[PDB]
């Protein structure tokens, strides 16, 4: 139940690290 | 060049699906047309018009989901979502079955912008049109079926129901009651599809077995196959393909003045000297006649159910059966 | 039966049929 | 960026996944 | 040579001889107008008006006539209902020549006179008019044609509206009763408030072929003036009449299924005193209600007056005859001469019940009595089966009012069942099939004959309009 | 009588048949 | 090519200007308009006929023959 | 007088002017953009 | 190719969710009139709501309601 | 209106998150300035805008 | 004088045999029921 938003932030977080670790 | 002109060669200009000013027609048509179905079988129900459950939510099947028409009271009323029945209401248009005349109405226009839209490619590519005039059939069905129908029937109640069991129910109504299939028109039009089909499958097998070892095939091979196993044989190419393109046409036509004839109950239900002939004597039986009562049968079985608007009662009494 | 049957059903055998054998034969006369 | 097939591939898709989601959930009711 | 299918494009490039074959065929149409019109005189019956209508007898075109003027016969018989009256006693009171055979014999007359001047056009096709001033080329102007004749049409649609519809100059029109009891040629004076635009109201007929003649006209002076455009004289290439035929050809066609709209459901124009009543008139019990509410307003029924319980019968609906049932009505359940009279139907306990009216769809109906509360008392068990709710195990008695069988009562079970069945084919009638050898199989009247060839006429000529329109467009690759 | 005229129209038919089959002229 | 009297009063009318058209657009502006004018009349109409649209004491049935 | 349905027509006249002008402006703007 | 993923992963689900929500929440049934699975019928409200008049449905339906 | 407002908070988390992703990207790396620039100023102002009718929406 | 216009009419073998077989299997289709 509350285990997506979990997952969604922690999507979140490292995403925005690998977009600028692209470039 | 003024703003027509560059909205025109915008329109024309190559993509990777061509527009054309067909277009400003056929895809929103097209589009809501698709969408009216889809969320009439989703999420509308015909519980308060025909008293079933063809929609997803109430738990039905692909096979049995149905944007169903609306209710028989309504007579033939166009049923706009602002009109003096919906009054605004979006839910009340859904419950008295206005997605029906939304699909339907919205599919006219986008048939409608379809031919137009093949007239302008035609155009556009510098050759015949024929592709319209032969789409010209399936147009004629629809008008026949779905709008001249109900248009001469009480209701759009009478129409056939987006579905697969809907029209499954109208064709069997259709028996029952108009006695379709010993209508001429529509054994001529049962004549042409299956022509049709028969005509694409020779032509397909015929061009196949015929390849030259490499237009492409031989055709004085298969004349003279055809000639000597048939008797018969087309010895011009293109007469062939124009009576490919004939056949199915002319079989959908037929059955389109079929179906306005028996849109107003001037179907051909029986023949007088059979009637008469069985009156004077029971013992003469012949398959006509016990096709006539199965008519009898599928009606009386099937009124109380299907029209269940009229309230009709029928005992077990008056159901007719083989006692 | 209707007495009109049979006329209408000759009639319709015949007057096509009349029409495509004359315009055949004034065809094949010609070269 | 904006074309005429953005517009048509979205308005095709979002609708599409709205009643796939809508379906799948239906599946789970009893 | 031509394909068989292409012979009359030998007309296409020449004006005179395109002219010539038009006026054959207006001579042909003419002739046909009058040649049918002559048959239907010469196979009908005017003794009775009530039971035996134009509609019930299989005329085509005299309902047709009638609705704007010709009521009566020069062998003095009308149509309404009384001997005709030589009321005419001037000049502008032709009336006593425009009867049915003044019209025939005109329309015949114009038939022989379109046929001379066809054949005329025919011979001389080569007159200097059709050509231009310096070019051998046969050469006319479409725009300009169009814009002559439609000033012409708009004329006559005036004329027509002012003059003969407001019976100014003119018979009138036919107008009638709700219930199609009193049937006049009356003129009707033409009002521009709303209700005008209600169909069933005949003073919108008068306002609209006044307003929209003098719009024609209008339409006529301009075009008779006006040039096209480049832009749309080379989109529609108004210089190649295929253009006119198909755009004449959609026309035709969209006034042909609103004609059949009209026929269908009804209106001014088609009053059901010629025509007869529609299919929606049995639907909604419209004659049934109108009876009923008469009866309980302190009538008795006997003081029905025999028209508006012949509209309640069935066998009148056009939504149940068939494609090939041929011939008029009355050789169908025959024809009609006496009313028996409304009947009532109680069982043993004396409770009164009514028999289910036969709906349209149906070719056969279950006949059940039902109690007034919806509870079925009494019914005809299926051809040979055992009941329990049964005629003759409840018995019922049958009692008339009014008509042929006044105070009798039927107990007898063939009797009761007979009734039965005719109580839910509508009204119980003495009906005639001895004379015509008639079939007891019923037959659509007018209207429905009207409904079902211009509707298969218009399905057809919407696909002539496509093909002439694709050879239009398309012109320089049809060649 | 209708007998005949079926019997009729359905002996044309196959009349048809015979000279569509030896009597058509040569493809060519 | 007979030099008839009615020729000789008709031809005008026949080929005077025959294939002339003015340039560009014209006219055609203005006829886009009747269209639309006349598209929302017949569509009135037929609401009026469908019962769709009510007018004030316009009963579109066989009551309003009332008064002949 | 006006009545209940014929205003309802006339919000309908005001819909499909909106629509129409809706897409013609679309169709006409984005065609006049990328001329 | 890369950028649109990102787009596409933040989007879709929340469209799929949102489809999700908008059955679960029983808002369809309000939205579409549709009945709940015990709105088709009462203890014994087992006649059927069929509309009987054209002019005034929607308030047949009220009462039906 | 709640239908509405609701729908609107809904799109605010949708933008937030979506700046959320963006704004580190677009500021620590200005290679694709031209578009990211606008495209990150304009989420902020859409930002604002939203936060402010959501504030009257509210009531 | 003569019109220009006149051309002849052609019908060969193989369109008589198509058309007469049109016309007798549409009477024998459409008798049955004009005999009714
Ligand atoms: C080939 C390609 C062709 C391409 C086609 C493209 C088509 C695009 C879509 C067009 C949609 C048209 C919808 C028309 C709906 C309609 O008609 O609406 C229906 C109304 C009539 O309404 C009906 O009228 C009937 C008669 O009632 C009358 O009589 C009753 C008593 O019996 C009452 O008194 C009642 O008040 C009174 O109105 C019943 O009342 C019905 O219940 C009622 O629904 O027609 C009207 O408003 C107008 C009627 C005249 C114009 C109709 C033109 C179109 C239809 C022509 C074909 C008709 C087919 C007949 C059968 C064959
Ligand atoms: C004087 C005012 C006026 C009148 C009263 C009038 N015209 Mg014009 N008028 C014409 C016919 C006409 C007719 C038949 C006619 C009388 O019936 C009239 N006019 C009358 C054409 C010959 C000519 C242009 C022809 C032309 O291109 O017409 C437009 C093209 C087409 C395809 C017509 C559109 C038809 C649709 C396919 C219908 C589809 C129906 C739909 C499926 C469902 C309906 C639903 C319903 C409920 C709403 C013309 C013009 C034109 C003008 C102008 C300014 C006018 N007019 C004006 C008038 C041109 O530019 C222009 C011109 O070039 O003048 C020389
Ligand atoms: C059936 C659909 C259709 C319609 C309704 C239609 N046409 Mg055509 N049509 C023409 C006129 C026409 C007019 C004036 C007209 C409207 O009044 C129509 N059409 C209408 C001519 C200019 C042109 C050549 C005409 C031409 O060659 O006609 C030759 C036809 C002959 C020998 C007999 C055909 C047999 C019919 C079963 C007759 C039965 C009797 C009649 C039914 C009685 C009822 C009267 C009325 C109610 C119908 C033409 C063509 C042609 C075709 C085709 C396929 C059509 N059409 C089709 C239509 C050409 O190849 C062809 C073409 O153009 O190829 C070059
Ligand atoms: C002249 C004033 C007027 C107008 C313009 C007018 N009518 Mg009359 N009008 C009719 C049609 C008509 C049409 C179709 C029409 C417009 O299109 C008009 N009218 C218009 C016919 C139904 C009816 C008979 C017309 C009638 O039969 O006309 C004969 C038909 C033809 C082809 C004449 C052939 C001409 C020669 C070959 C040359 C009629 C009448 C009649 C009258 C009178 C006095 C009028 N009218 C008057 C008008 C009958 O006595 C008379 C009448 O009803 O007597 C009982
Ligand atoms: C030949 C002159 C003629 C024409 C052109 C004609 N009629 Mg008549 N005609 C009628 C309608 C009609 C319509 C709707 C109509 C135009 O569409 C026509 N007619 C036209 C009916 C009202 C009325 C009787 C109804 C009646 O019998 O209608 C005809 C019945 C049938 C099964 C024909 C249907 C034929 C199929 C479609 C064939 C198509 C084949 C396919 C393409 C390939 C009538 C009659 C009748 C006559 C007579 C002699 C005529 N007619 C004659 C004509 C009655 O006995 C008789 C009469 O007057 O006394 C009853
Ligand atoms: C069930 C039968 C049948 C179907 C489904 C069908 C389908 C189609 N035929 C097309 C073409 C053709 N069909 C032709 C001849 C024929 N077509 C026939 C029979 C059919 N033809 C027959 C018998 C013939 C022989 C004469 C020709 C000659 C063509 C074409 O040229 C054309 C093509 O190019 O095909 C590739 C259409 C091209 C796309 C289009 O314009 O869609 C239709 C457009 C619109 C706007 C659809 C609107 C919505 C419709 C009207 C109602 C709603 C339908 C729901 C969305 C789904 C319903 C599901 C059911 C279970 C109820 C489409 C693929
Ligand atoms: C347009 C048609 C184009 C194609 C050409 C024509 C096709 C073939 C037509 C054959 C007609 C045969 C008539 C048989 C008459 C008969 O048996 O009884 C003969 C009947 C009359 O019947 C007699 O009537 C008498 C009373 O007057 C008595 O009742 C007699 O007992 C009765 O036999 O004759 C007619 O009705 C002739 C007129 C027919 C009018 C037809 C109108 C409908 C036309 C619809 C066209 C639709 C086309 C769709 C195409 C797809
Ligand atoms: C008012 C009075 C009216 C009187 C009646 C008039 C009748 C006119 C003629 C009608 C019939 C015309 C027939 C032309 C016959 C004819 O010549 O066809 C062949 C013809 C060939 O066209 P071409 O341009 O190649 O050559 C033309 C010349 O050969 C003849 O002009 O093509 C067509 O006619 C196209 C339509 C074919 C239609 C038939 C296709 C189906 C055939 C099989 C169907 C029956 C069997 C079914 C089995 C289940
Ligand atoms: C509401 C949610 C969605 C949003 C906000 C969205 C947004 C976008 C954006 C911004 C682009 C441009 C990508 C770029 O060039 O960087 C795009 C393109 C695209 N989207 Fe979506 N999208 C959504 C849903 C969907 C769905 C449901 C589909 C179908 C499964 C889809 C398929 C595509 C495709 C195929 C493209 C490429 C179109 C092209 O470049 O021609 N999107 N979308
Ligand atoms: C394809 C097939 C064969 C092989 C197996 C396999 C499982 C893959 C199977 C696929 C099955 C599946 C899951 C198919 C999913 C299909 C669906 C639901 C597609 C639906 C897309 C939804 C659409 C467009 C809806 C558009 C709705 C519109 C416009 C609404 C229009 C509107 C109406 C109706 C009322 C007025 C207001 C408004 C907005 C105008
Ligand atoms: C010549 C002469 C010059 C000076 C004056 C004078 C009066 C003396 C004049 C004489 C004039 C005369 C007597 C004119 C007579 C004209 C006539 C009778 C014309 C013909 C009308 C008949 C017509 C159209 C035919 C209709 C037949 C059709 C559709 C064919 C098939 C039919 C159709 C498609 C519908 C169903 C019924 C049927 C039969 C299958």
């Amino acid at each position: 139940l509350q285990l997506t938003m979990l997952g969604a932030v922690v999507i979140a977080g490292p995403i925005v690290v690998l977009l600028v670790a692209l470039r | 060049r003024g703003w027509f002109d560059v909205l025109d060669d915008w329109l024309k200009r190559d993509r990777f699906v061509f527009i054309g000013w067909s277009g400003i027609l056929l895809f929103p048509c097209a589009f809501l047309s698709i969408g009216g179905w889809f969320t009439g079988t989703t999420f509308v129900t015909s519980w308060y018009t025909h008293g079933l459950a063809s929609s997803y939510l109430e738990g039905a099947n692909f096979l049995t989901v149905a944007v169903s028409t609306p209710a028989d009271s309504l007579g033939h009323s166009l049923l706009l979502l602002w009109g003096p029945e919906a009054q605004g209401d979006f839910t009340r248009w859904c419950q008295l079955g206005g997605l029906w005349n939304f699909t339907t109405l919205h599919g006219v226009f986008g048939l409608i912008g379809f031919m137009l839209r093949q007239f302008e490619i035609a155009r556009l590519v510098g050759v015949r049109p024929y592709n319209a005039v032969a789409f010209s059939g399936p147009i004629a069905v629809y008008v026949s079926v779905f709008l001249m129908y109900p248009l001469g029937q009480s209701s759009w109640f009478f129409a056939p129901s987006w579905g697969v069991t809907s029209i499954f129910r109208f064709l069997l109504f259709a028996q029952g009651f108009h006695n379709l299939t010993l209508n001429p028109f529509h054994m001529m039009g049962v004549a042409g599809i299956l022509g049709g089909a028969l005509l694409c499958a020779i032509h397909g097998a015929t061009v196949e077995n015929t390849l030259f070892e490499d237009e492409t095939y031989s055709m004085v091979t298969a004349n003279r196959f055809w000639s000597q196993i048939f008797g018969i044989a087309f010895s011009n190419k293109r007469w062939l393909h124009f009576f490919m393109l004939f056949v199915p046409v002319t079989g959908l036509w037929a059955s389109a003045i079929g179906l306005v004839g028996i849109a107003l109950n001037m179907r051909a239900y029986d023949f007088v000297s059979q009637e008469i002939r069985a009156a004077e004597d029971p013992e003469f039986e012949t398959f006509y006649t016990k096709n006539i009562l199965l008519n009898e049968g599928l009606r009386a079985w099937m009124a109380p159910q299907d029209q269940i608007h009229e309230n009709f009662i029928f005992p077990e009494e008056v159901l007719p059966r083989g006692n | 039966v209707n007495d009109l049957g049979a006329i209408a059903t000759a009639l319709f055998v015949f007057i096509p049929c009349v029409f495509l054998i004359l315009l055949y034969a004034q065809t094949a006369s010609r070269g | 960026i904006y074309t005429v097939r953005w517009l048509a591939v979205h308005t095709l898709g979002v609708p599409l996944v709205w009643f796939l989601g809508a379906i799948a959930s239906m599946q789970f009711i009893n | 040579g031509l394909p068989w299918y292409r012979v009359h494009t030998v007309v296409l490039n020449d004006p005179g001889r395109l002219l010539s074959v038009h006026l054959m065929h207006t001579a042909l149409v003419s002739g046909w107008a009058g040649s049918m019109a002559l048959y239907e005189l010469a196979k009908y019956d005017p003794s009775d008006p009530v039971l035996n209508p134009m509609w019930r007898q299989g005329t085509f075109v005299m309902p047709v006539m009638t609705r704007i003027g010709v009521t009566h016969s020069w062998s003095g018989w009308t149509v309404t209902g009384e001997p005709w009256v030589t009321q005419p006693g001037i000049l502008g009171a032709h009336l006593n020549f425009f009867s049915y055979e003044g019209v025939i014999l005109m329309h015949i007359l114009a038939a022989g006179l379109f046929f001379l001047a066809a054949v005329w056009h025919w011979i001389n096709w080569d007159l200097d008019i059709y050509y231009p001033d310096g070019s051998s080329e046969p050469a006319s102007d479409w725009p300009k044609i169009f814009g002559l004749h439609l000033l012409t049409l708009g004329i006559v649609c005036f004329g027509f509206g002012s003059l003969h519809l407001t019976g100014i100059l003119g018979p009138g029109m036919w107008v009638s009763d709700p219930y199609g009891l009193t049937g006049h040629v009356q003129g009707v004076s033409p009002d521009w408030r709303p209700f005008a635009f209600d169909p069933y109201n005949p003073t919108g007929l008068v306002t609209h072929h006044i307003s929209a003649g003098i719009a024609l006209i209008i339409g006529g002076i301009f075009h008779t003036v006006s040039r096209p455009s480049e832009r749309l004289y080379n989109a529609l290439s108004m210089g190649n009449v295929e253009t006119v035929l198909s755009s004449s050809v959609a026309f035709v066609a969209a006034a042909a299924f609103v004609m059949v709209g009209t026929m269908w459901y009804g209106s001014a124009t088609t009053p059901i005193e010629l025509f007869g009543p529609t299919r929606y008139q049995w639907d909604s019990g419209y004659f049934q209600t109108e009876i009923q509410r008469r009866v309980q307003s302190g009538q008795t029924w006997d003081q029905i007056p025999e028209k508006l319980v012949f509209y309640d019968y069935i066998g009148n609906s056009p939504a149940k005859g068939g494609l090939f049932r041929t011939g008029a009505m009355n050789s169908g359940d025959g024809i009609a001469r006496a009313w028996e009279g409304h009947p009532t139907f109680t069982d043993s306990e004396g409770r009164e019940l009514f028999v289910r009216r036969m709906p349209n769809f149906f070719e056969t109906f279950p006949v059940v009595l039902t109690d007034k509360d919806g509870v079925v008392r009494a019914d005809i068990p299926f051809r040979r089966a055992e009941s329990r709710y049964s005629f003759e195990q409840k018995g019922v008695s049958v009692s008339f009012e009014g008509g042929t069988l006044n105070g009798q009562t039927f107990t007898d079970a063939p009797s009761v069942k007979k009734y039965a069945r005719k109580a839910q084919l509508g009204e119980p009638f003495e009906f005639d099939r001895e004379t015509l050898g008639s079939d007891g199989v019923f037959r659509t009247s007018t209207r429905g004959w009207f409904a079902f060839s211009h509707s298969c006429y218009a399905l057809l000529f919407f696909f002539g309009h496509w093909w002439h329109g694709a050879r239009t467009i398309f012109k320089d690759v049809f060649e | 009588m209708d007998v005949i005229a079926y019997v009729f129209i359905l002996a044309c038919i196959i009349g048809l048949f015979f000279f569509a089959v030896f009597f058509r002229e040569k493809p060519t | 090519p007979k030099q008839t009297w009615w020729g000789d009063v008709l031809k005008g009318n026949n080929n005077s200007e025959a294939g002339k058209f003015v340039p560009g657009w014209g006219t055609t502006p203005v006829m886009a308009g009747f269209v639309v004018m006349i598209t929302l009349l017949l569509l009135i109409m037929l609401q009026v006929y469908n019962h769709t649209i009510v007018l004030d004491g316009v009963d579109a049935g066989w009551t309003s023959l009332g008064g002949f | 007088t006006i009545t209940p349905s014929l205003q309802g027509f006339f919000y309908s006249i005001l819909f499909g002017a909106i629509v129409l002008g809706l897409l013609g402006g679309g169709f006409i703007f984005f065609s006049q953009k990328d001329k | 190719s890369i950028r649109y993923w990102i787009i596409h992963t933040i989007t879709v689900p929340m469209l799929f969710l949102a489809g999700w929500l908008f059955v679960s929440t029983g808002l369809a049934y309000d939205v579409f009139g549709t009945p709940r699975p015990n709105e088709y019928f009462d203890q014994a409200r087992q006649g059927l709501p069929l509309v009987t008049d054209r002019y005034e449905g929607k308030q047949q339906i009220d009462e039906f309601t | 209106m709640s239908v509405l407002f609701q729908l609107l908070i809904a799109a605010f988390v949708a933008l937030s998150f979506a700046m959320i992703i963006g704004v580190p990207v677009v500021f620590s790396t200005g290679d694709a300035s031209d578009d990211a620039n606008k495209l990150i100023w304009g989420g902020a102002a859409a930002w604002v805008v939203l936060l402010f009718v959501a504030a009257l929406a509210s009531i | 004088t003569p019109n220009p216009n006149k051309q002849p009419v052609e019908l060969n073998r193989a369109s008589l045999f198509i058309g007469l077989l049109l016309v007798l299997v549409l009477a024998l289709l459409f008798s049955s029921y004009f005999f009714n």
